[PDB]
Parts: C-alpha cells; structure tokens; sequence
C-alpha cells in the first residue's frame, strides 16, 4: 500500500546538472596517463626487481 | 609534475612502493610458494583468488603480508562497531581529539591482536591439516611462533609505510598501496593476454571489444563521479542588513559520490570474512561443509555479485549520507542569512537537503551497481581474465580520481 | 646458532613493536579518514620524529638481511 517514490526519485534526476564533454574527455585522459605511467613504472619495477632475485 | 613540492612528495610515494614492492617479494622462511601457486590453478584456489586481490598477489608468493591491509580495514571496522554498541568508547570520542588518538592507539593494537590471531590460524590451520602436504617444515611450536611474529611484523612495517605516505606526501597510503598492489597484477594480464592471442588461444577482436568496453565503462563512471545538481537561491537584497553582498556561492552543489573507496574496502571485507574464516579448511568436514559455503560466494557466481552489490548500495549511501552535514550547511546559510526561495530556514531545510540526497545516492548506488555488474558478465562471456573484473576497476578509478582531486584542491588553496 | 638468530630476530621484533608504540601520527583525522590525507600548505619536521625515522628504518634493513639469511 506504500506508495512508489520512483517518481519522486526519477524527478530529481531529471534535474541533475551533467558536466561537459570537454572535462570529461580531458579528465579521462588524465586518468589513462597516470594509469600508463603507474603500469609502466611498476612493470620495469618488479621487472628488475625479479631479474634481481634471480641472480641470487 | 612542474612543481618540485608536488615532485619530492611523488618520488617519496613511488619510493614507498618500491620499497614495499621490495619487501613483498621477500617469501616467508620455510614455506614453498610454487606448491601454493600450484594449488591455485584448482577450483579450490578459486575462492581465495578474491582475498588475493587485496593483498597485492603477495599471498600466492607467500610474502610477509598473509591478508595484507585488511586486517587494519576489519580491526576499523571493529573497532566502530564497538563505538557504536559501546558507549563507553562513544564517550571517549566526544572528549575531542584527545580521546581520538586514544582511538587511534586502540585500533593499532586492535590490528595487533588481529594481525597475532590471523597469523596463528591461517599458519597453524591450513598447512598442518593434512598435515605437511604443501611444506616441509614439520608442525611444531617453532614454526608457529616463527610464522606469528614474522606476520606480525610485516603488518606492523605495513601500518608503518602507511603512515609514512600519508603524513610525508599526498593522499592515503592504504589507499595508494593497495591501487598499486592491484595494478602491478594488469601488465603480465596484458602481456600473457597478447602472447596468447598469436597462438589463437584468444581472438583479437574479443581483446579489443574488451578494451573499447573498459574504455566506455571508464568514460562512463568519469561523467557520472562529476556529475552533480546544483540548487539555485538569490539572496539577498536589502544590503543594510549586515549580511550582503555576497560574494559568496550563489548556489549549493550536491556529489552524488563522496567519493571514497572506503565503503568498498569496508564492504568487501564485510562479505569476503565469512569466505575468510571458512579458507581455512581446505579437507575434512570442511570440504564437506565451508568450502560448500564458500562455493556459495564466488567471484564467478552471480549470487557473490548480487550479495557484493547489494552492500556497496548500503555502505555508499551509508557513508555518502554520514559525511555530508545538512546540519552545518543550515547553520551556515542561517548565519549569512541566506534565505532559499523554494524555502524558510530551519530544520525545514535540512529535510529537504535529505529528500534530494535520497533520491540521489540511490540511483547513484544504482549506476554503481550497474557498472560493477557488467565486468563480471563480460568475464563470463568474453572469457576474460580476473584482473579485468570490476571491483579492480572501481578500485582504481575511485583512487586516481579522488587523488587528482586533492591535488586540484591542494592546487586551487595553494593559489587563492 | 640458530637459536641465536631467534633471539635476535625477537628482540628486534618486540623492540620494533616498542617503537611504533612511541609513534603517533599527527593530525586531526586518522589516515583512515579521507577528509584530508595530508597537508601541501605547510610540513613540520621534529628531531625525535626523525631520529626514531633513521631508526626503524635500520631495523627495517636489519630486518631484511636476516629474512635473507633464515630465508
């Protein structure tokens, strides 16, 4: 007998203000960069680091 | 990277996960890895695959870390668990700050008496069963003790580095270990992934259908964290009334996401426990019992998804509705003397606040569910490995883009 | 000799655990919290906070080279 508050809910998000496309790609590229140069920098890391380990 | 400030905090960050990457390569003593990493590759390692995640693949090599950071995460957990069921502690914490590094102290030594618990456990538990399947090392006292404090220490040193990086350079240092810990897995992925695909183990285009998804699911959950609904309230006229002009914010912004990772550290710890405590036993009545349960609750398994989404629905409106204060913005809208058309001021408009955010942090938590319910299907589907599943990718998109948001926000104080 | 290694190794270990027991993070917030994290504005440095730096990290190294030699 409780009624839906999915409209109410739907409502507010119809007037939800939603970011550009320009901050969005630029933050996106920002995101994959220091994705790439953490994954490279780890990867030459652990890389020497078990060329290392097997000179032991 | 310009800035020399920005630049020895980097290098002191990256040194931290050197030098933690240096000692998690370090096996314990006594105990053989590839055995272990041999058992993995069974359905029987497939439930503790998980619980690796977190650990930074420093449990199938075996290193100082058994369960990582989690231990700290579940001691937090515990001990706000008892801050809210004891009052004693809540009174403590209403002494100030004072009370808080009490707090503090007591979640240290509480990560203590966890870290001493687990180690005996998992040390005396699942090797000696058999016994003396995976190591050499007969059970005794000896190994025990040596295993316990040798775990001990390595979460000690843990805590340690995790405090280093967070009082000597930006950002958490949990937060920042564990996000390498994950992405240090997704290179030999990729590599393994690429070897694979000439021997026509794997198709090209399912690898760049993959890539093209990760990319839109990144794009995605990047315009939804920034995405947020502004109330509009002009205010004020009369400007001898000693509150205008303003030259203040014409209007009050609302996040759906906080946004942290915590919720979802929190959450899987909640729900991986049980999965924990029941590892232990890989034979026995065990097998006949916890390991069925513990099949109950898998990566693989829908109902694991379902369960997993349900509490990053909770734990994300939990916490999204505990840090933001309609309290304090009222207060000070009420000293300003800001008047919102729409509205009077008072607890009237704390109860609207909370109406948006309801209606907010719901279909928020929705999105969330959504875009952590794909990878798993497409894991499914696309035959995908698990370093593509996605509490990884949650993981790693919620720390770079509250991290690049501090230092934005440590950019903008430092500018004016 | 190798019950001398175990002595050492437990000493180190609870002489360690006394140190971290002395250190305290300064601040407001716990690093748990992600209020803050941290602070770019301005960054103190004290001679015992720096001092007892030089000497967990020694034992950190010392810590190394016997998980090296019992490994």
């Amino acid at each position: 007998a409780t009624v839906a508050f999915a409209r109410e809910a739907r409502t507010e998000v119809r007037k939800v203000i939603w970011p550009t496309r320009q901050e969005t790609l630029h933050t996106t590229l920002i995101v994959a960069a220091v994705t790439a140069v953490m994954s490279l920098i780890l990867w030459g890391l652990d890389g020497i680091l078990v060329r290392l380990v097997s000179f032991i | 990277g310009g800035l020399g400030e920005l630049k020895r905090r980097l290098l002191f960050v990256i040194g931290a996960l050197i030098v933690f990457r240096i000692g998690s390569f370090i096996p314990i003593p006594g105990i053989d890895a590839a055995v272990l990493a041999k058992l993995l590759e069974q359905q029987r390692g497939t439930i503790i695959e998980m619980f690796n995640m977190f650990s930074g693949g420093a449990l199938s090599r075996a290193s100082i870390f058994a369960l990582g950071i989690m231990p700290y995460i579940s001691a937090s957990i515990i001990i706000q668990l008892l801050t809210v069921v004891h009052p004693t502690l809540a009174e403590i914490k209403k002494e100030g700050e004072s009370g808080r590094r009490k707090i503090s102290q007591y979640t240290r030594y509480g990560t203590l008496v966890l870290a001493i618990f687990q180690s005996i456990g998992i040390a005396t538990g699942l090797p000696n069963m058999p016994g003396m399947q995976g190591l050499v090392i007969n059970p005794g006292f000896a190994f025990y003790f040596t295993a316990v404090v040798s775990l001990v220490t390595g979460t000690m040193f843990l805590m340690w580095l995790g405090e280093q990086i967070t009082e000597r350079g930006i950002g958490n240092g949990i937060s920042i270990i564990i996000f390498a810990g994950i992405v240090a897995g997704l290179p030999p992925a990729i590599a393994h992934t690429i070897e694979q695909a000439r021997q026509g183990d794997l198709h090209f285009l399912v690898l760049l259908l993959v890539a093209v998804l990760v990319f839109a699911v990144t794009f995605f959950v990047v315009f939804v964290e920034r995405g947020q609904r502004r109330i509009v309230v002009n205010y004020a006229k009369r400007q001898q009334g000693r509150r205008v002009y303003a030259a203040q914010s014409t209007h009050l912004p609302l996040k759906v996401n906080m946004a942290g990772v915590i919720p979802a550290i929190f959450a899987s710890s909640i729900i991986l426990f049980p999965a924990t405590i029941a590892s232990w036993f890989g034979g026995g009545t065990g097998w006949n019992w916890l390991t069925t349960i513990s099949l109950y609750l898998q990566p693989g398994q829908p109902l694991y998804v379902l369960l997993y989404a349900s509490a990053i629905i909770f734990f994300c409106f939990f916490y999204t509705a505990l840090v933001f204060n309609p309290r304090e913005t009222a207060d000070n809208l009420k000293k300003s003397g800001a008047f919102v058309p729409g509205i009077r001021p008072g607890e009237q408009t704390a109860k609207y606040i909370d109406k948006v955010m309801t209606r907010l942090t719901l279909v928020g938590a929705l999105y969330i569910t959504f875009i952590c319910l794909i990878p798993e299907f497409m894991r499914d589907a696309m035959k995908v490995p698990f370093y593509f599943g996605g509490t990884s990718l949650l993981i790693v998109v919620v720390v770079i883009m509250d991290f690049m948001a501090q230092v934005q926000t440590l950019m903008m104080s430092s500018q004016y | 000799m190798y019950e001398a290694l175990l002595v050492v190794f437990l000493i180190v270990a609870i002489g360690l655990v006394g140190l971290i027991m002395l250190q305290q993070g300064k601040g407001a917030d716990m690093g748990a919290s992600f209020g803050a994290g941290a602070s770019a504005t301005l960054f103190g440095s004290s001679g015992s906070g720096n001092f007892m730096t030089r000497m967990t990290a020694l034992l950190a190294t010392l810590f190394f080279i016997i998980s090296l030699v019992l490994g």
